[PDB]
C-alpha cells in the first residue's frame, strides 16, 4: 500500500488549487475505509481539512466549512481536492492517507508535495557577499557566509569550495523564512584561521543549485591575521 | 602595508664567538621571512628565527651564529627580508677596516 | 470541537531512559478512540498505536499506551537516538477529527558557550536599497536563547523574524540566525549596529558591534 | 641543579647602522644567556649617568641545567655615539655586578 | 541534660581499661531510662557495647559476651565501665547517652574521650624535611610539606611561618594512620609561585604543638629559580 | 542479631534538592522501633527522629520519615550545606541493639584535574634506616581515585595504607596522601620511584618519577 500526491508547485493567492492523491492496490468498497487530507505549515502542527467515508459520505471541518469540496472518481481511483480563496498563511504540505478499518486510522502515508502560495513569481536567487568585521578577537576560527535571497520555491543546496576547486564540509544549513512574500536564507562555513594567513587564496566561491539559474558569486575573505 | 626596516648589528670594536641580529619592526602583516647570506652564498645551517612578538605592529628577530675568525676575514654578511613580494638586502662590514 | 493540548513543548531526555508524553483533551472521548502518530522532519508521518492500546504492524513492542477518558500517557522503554522526533496524539471519535500541538524531544547535553559573529551588509547589496545585518549563534545549549537588536541605544521590535536550525546529528547542538532588515535611508542615519546575546552558561552578556565605513 | 655566572654581551650598530631623519638614531642590545636565576636587572650607563628613559627590556624567555635568555633594547642618538661616549650594561645577579664597556674607538 | 566522660588517654594492650560517664541533673529511678556505651573506630561506623536498664537490669552483646562488665553507683551518679583483653584494633572513642523513655533513645550525647591502645609509649614527635623533586613542570603552583612522625596520641596542629615570622594559611591537614604501632601523618602547605622565587629567605620553619616536646625543625626551600 | 546495611555509601547531592537515605534490615523490626541519628566529624552525634515517625525537641520539621517493616526511607526537604554529614539508622527493638554502616553525602561539583607531587626521602631520614616516599593528590573530584606505586616496573602491593582528607569547606574538593614505606637496604637497590595517578578528567595517566642522587 502506497500513496502519491501531485499538483502545481506554485499558485497565486485568491485562485483555485487542485490536488490529486494517486493510490493503487485497493478499492473504496469495504466499510470503514476512507481518505483524508492533513496539512502542516512549517513550524506548526498537523491540521485536519476533511475526511470522506464510503457510499459518498463526506465530512467537513466547521472552521473551514463552505470552503472545501471533496470529490471521488472510482474509475481513476484517485480523490480530487479543490481549494478556493487561497491565502499566504495557508501555505503547507498536503498529505493523504488510507484508513484500514474503524480503529486503524491513517495506517499508510504517502510523500506529499509542497504547495507555495505567494503573489510573487519564481525568480532566480540573488547572492550577496558577506565580509567578516570581527576585530580584536580572532578566537578559535573565522567564519564567512553567503546570503541567498529572493528565491522561490524553497529548494536550495549549499556547497563550499576553495579557489582551487577543493571540497569543504560545512553542513550549516539554515531554514528559509517568509519575509515580504519571499523566502530568505543564510548559509555560513567555518574555516581555520591558519589557512587565511598562509595560502594566497583570498576568496572562495559560493555555489547554489536552484532550478531558476546557475549563478555563483564569490565571497572575498576579509583577512585578519 | 609598510616596508619593514632592516637593521644589522655588529660585534664591538674592542672584542666580544658572537651572534648577528637582524631586526624588522613596524611591518604588516604578521607573516615575514628572514634569512642570512655569507659572501653571496646561501646559508644552510647555523641560524635560528625567534617567534614573532607584538610590540598594531609586530617585531621579528633572527640570530646567526658566527665565529671570530670569519668576522675578521672581511666576509660580507647580508640579511634578506621578504615582505609583500619585496626583497630588502643590507650589507655590513668592519667599521675599523 | 475537541481541543488537544500537549505539554511540555520541549523536553530533554537521555538515551536509554524512559520518556512520558502527556496528551490533554478538552472533553471525554467516546470509546477511548485516541491514537498516536510519529513524524520525522523531511519524511512522512507514520502511525504507531491505534486506539491507545493496540500497536500496528511493523511497530516495536517497546511502545506502550495507557490511560482513558481525558488523561493519556505514552511510555517508551529503551529510548533510541532515532526516536528523538516530534510526536502527536490524535482522536478519531470526533468526526471531524482534530490534531494536537505536538511535543518535541531532544537529546540532553551539557551547556556550551555560543559563538557570535556579525556581518555588515555588502556595498553591492546597499545599491539595491535594502540592508541586511545578520547575527549568528552557533554551538549553544539549550535551544532557548534571547537575541535582541540594539542600535544607537534604541531597542528594536517588530522587525525580527528569527530562523533556528534543527539539532545536530553528530554534535547535538543548535544554531540560529537573526537578520536585521531596515530601509537604506534609515541605514545611513545610524552608526553602530549591535545584537545582544544572552546565554545560561555566560556570566555576563557579550556584545559585538562595528563602525560604519571601516568594513 | 647548578648555578652559573651570567654572561654579558653588548651589540653595537656599524658605521652604516644609522638611518631616518636627522638626527639619526639606533639601538643597543644587551643579552645574557645560560644564566641563573631567571630574574635579572638590566641597566644602562652613559658616561657614568644612569639612563631612565628610552629603553625597553623584553621578558625573559626559556632558550640538564635550565637556561634562560633576556633581551634589552636602548635607543641611542648618532650625535652621542660620535662623541666617543661609552655605554655600559649593568647586570645584577645575586648581589654581584657585571659590567661591559664598549666604544667606537678602534 | 549533659554528659561528660573521663579516663586514661593511653593504655597498654592486654590490660584493664576503666571509663567513667559523669552525668548530673537526673536520677535512674523512673522506668525506661537507661545508659549505654557506643564506640566508633576512626573511619568506621558506630559499635554497640552494652546497655543497662533500671532495677539493675543489664544487657550485653553476644559478640562481646563474657568480656564486659556494667556497674552503677547511685551515690556518685556515674556508671563504671570495665574493659579487659585490650586489642589495638579495638581503639575507638567511647560515648555515653541517656534514653528519656522507651521510644526516645539517646536523646542527649556527651563529648567522649579518645582511648588509644598502643604497645608503644608517648614519645616526642619526630620531624623530617621534605624536598620536592618535581622537574620539567612548574605548573600553576608548587607545594612543600613537613613529615611529623612518631607521635602519640594523635593531637597535632600545624602552622607555617616564613623566615621573618610571617603568617601562612595552609588548612591542609591529613588524618593520622596507624602504621607499625605508631600514628603517622603528613601536612602540606600551598604557596604562590612568585613569592617563592623572590625574597632571599631560603628556609621556613615547621612548627608542631604536641604535649611531648616543643621541637621545631626548619625545612630549607629548594628555591625555584 | 539484626544486620543493618545502608546503600549507597557515598552520594553527591546539590543544595536545595531532595536527598533520600535507604536503610535495609536483615529482618522485621517489632513495632517499627527504628530511629535515625546525625553525626558530624569532631563533634558528638545528635538524635533527630525517634520511632521513624516522631521528631525530637530542637529538630527542624524539614526532616520526614516514612516506611515500615524492613524498608525505611529518610527524606529531607531543603538540603543545607551544614547537613552534608554522615547519617546512621538504628533500631532499639533488638535488645541488644545494632548500628548500621552509615551513608555520607557530599556536595556535587565539577571535575577538576589533580596535582601530583612526589617527595623523595631526606638524607637525615635515611640515617634512621626508614625511607618514606609520599604521593600527594590535591583538588580532585570525585573522591574515588586510584593510586598505584610502580618502582623498577614492579607493581607494589600490601604496603600502602592511604590517608584521605575530608571535603573542603570553601573549595568542596578532596585531597589524599599515599606513603611508600620500604627498608633502607631495599631503597638502595632501586633507582626510580614513581606513583601513578588515574583520574576521570584526564585523557591519559600522568606519571612522575625522579632519579636517585639528583635530589
Ligand atoms: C587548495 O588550497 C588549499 C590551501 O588553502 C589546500 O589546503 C592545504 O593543503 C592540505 C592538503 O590538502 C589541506 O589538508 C590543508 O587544509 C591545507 N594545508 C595546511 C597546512 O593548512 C588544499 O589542499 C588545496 N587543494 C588541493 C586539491 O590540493
Ligand atoms: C617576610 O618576607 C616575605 C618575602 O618572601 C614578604 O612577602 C613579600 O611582601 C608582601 C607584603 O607583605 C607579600 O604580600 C608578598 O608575598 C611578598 N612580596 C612579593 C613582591 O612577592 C613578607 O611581607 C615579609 N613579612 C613581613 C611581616 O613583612
Amino acid at each position: 500500500v502506497t500513496l502519491k500526491e501531485s499538483g502545481p508547485t506554485l499558485v497565486k493567492p485568491t485562485q483555485t488549487l487542485t490536488l490529486t492523491c494517486t493510490f493503487s492496490g485497493f478499492s473504496l468498497t469495504t466499510t470503514g475505509e476512507g481518505v483524508g487530507w492533513i496539512r502542516q505549515p512549517p513550524g506548526k502542527a498537523l491540521e485536519f481539512l476533511a475526511f470522506i467515508y464510503w457510499n459518498d459520505a463526506k465530512r467537513y471541518n466547521p472552521s473551514l466549512q463552505s470552503r472545501l469540496t471533496i470529490t471521488k472518481d472510482a474509475s481513476k481511483k484517485q480523490v480530487v481536492l479543490t481549494l478556493t480563496n487561497l491565502d499566504p498563511v495557508d501555505t503547507a504540505t498536503y498529505y493523504c492517507a488510507r484508513t484500514s478499518g474503524w480503529d486503524i486510522e491513517f495506517e499508510y502515508w504517502g510523500q506529499g508535495t509542497l504547495v507555495t502560495v505567494s503573489s510573487g513569481s519564481a525568480s532566480a536567487p540573488t547572492l550577496f557577499p558577506l565580509v567578516s568585521c570581527e576585530n580584536s578577537s580572532p578566537s578559535s576560527t573565522v567564519a564567512v557566509g553567503c546570503l541567498a535571497q529572493d528565491f522561490l520555491p524553497d529548494s536550495i543546496t549549499f556547497s563550499w569550495k576553495y579557489k582551487n576547486n577543493s571540497d569543504i564540509s560545512s553542513t550549516r544549513g539554515f531554514p528559509s523564512v517568509l519575509r515580504g512574500g519571499k523566502y530568505a536564507a543564510t548559509s555560513q562555513v567555518l574555516l581555520p584561521s591558519k589557512d587565511v594567513m598562509q595560502g594566497t587564496d583570498e576568496h572562495v566561491v559560493c555555489k547554489v543549485q536552484h532550478p531558476n539559474g546557475n549563478k555563483e558569486k564569490d565571497v572575498p575573505l576579509p583577512v585578519v591575521i | 602595508e609598510m616596508n619593514p626596516n632592516v637593521n644589522v648589528f655588529v660585534p664591538p670594536r674592542d672584542g666580544f664567538k658572537s651572534k648577528l641580529i637582524c631586526e624588522a619592526t613596524n611591518f604588516t602583516p604578521k607573516p615575514i621571512t628572514v634569512s642570512w647570506l655569507k659572501d653571496g652564498k646561501l646559508v644552510e645551517s647555523g641560524f635560528t628565527t625567534d617567534p614573532v612578538t607584538i610590540e598594531q605592529t609586530y617585531k621579528v628577530i633572527s640570530t646567526l651564529t658566527i665565529s671570530e675568525i670569519d668576522w675578521l676575514n672581511l666576509n660580507v654578511y647580508t640579511c634578506r627580508v621578504d615582505h609583500r613580494g619585496l626583497t630588502f638586502l643590507k650589507n655590513v662590514s668592519s667599521t675599523c677596516a | 470541537e475537541i481541543v488537544l493540548t500537549q505539554s511540555p513543548g520541549t523536553l530533554s531526555l537521555s538515551p536509554g531512559e524512559r520518556a512520558t508524553l502527556s496528551c490533554r483533551a478538552s472533553e471525554t472521548v467516546s470509546n477511548d478512540k485516541v491514537a498516536w502518530y510519529q513524524q520525522k522532519p523531511g519524511q512522512a508521518p507514520r502511525l504507531l498505536i491505534y486506539g491507545a492500546s493496540s500497536r500496528a504492524t511493523g511497530i516495536p513492542d517497546r511502545f506502550s499506551g495507557s490511560g482513558s477518558g481525558t488523561d493519556f500517557t505514552l511510555s517508551i522503554s529503551g529510548l533510541e537516538p532515532e526516536d528523538f522526533v516530534v510526536y502527536y496524539c490524535q482522536q478519531y471519535a470526533s468526526s471531524p477529527r482534530t490534531f494536537g500541538q505536538g511535543t518535541k524531544v531532544e537529546i540532553k547535553r551539557t551547556v556550551a558557550a555560543p559563538s557570535v559573529f556579525i556581518f555588515p551588509p555588502s556595498d553591492e547589496q546597499l545599491k539595491s536599497g535594502t540592508a541586511s545585518v545578520v547575527c549568528l549563534l552557533n554551538n549553544f545549549y539549550p535551544r532557548e536563547a534571547k537575541v535582541q537588536w540594539k542600535v544607537d541605544n534604541a531597542l528594536q521590535s517588530g522587525n525580527s523574524q528569527e530562523s533556528v536550525t534543527e539539532q545536530d546529528s553528530k554534535d547535538s547542538t543548535y544554531s540560529l540566525s537573526s537578520t536585521l532588515t531596515l530601509s537604506k535611508a534609515d541605514y545611513e542615519k545610524h552608526k553602530v549596529y549591535a545584537c545582544e546575546v544572552t546565554h545560561q552558561g555566560l556570566s555576563s552578556p557579550v556584545t559585538k558591534s562595528f563602525n560604519r565605513g571601516e568594513c
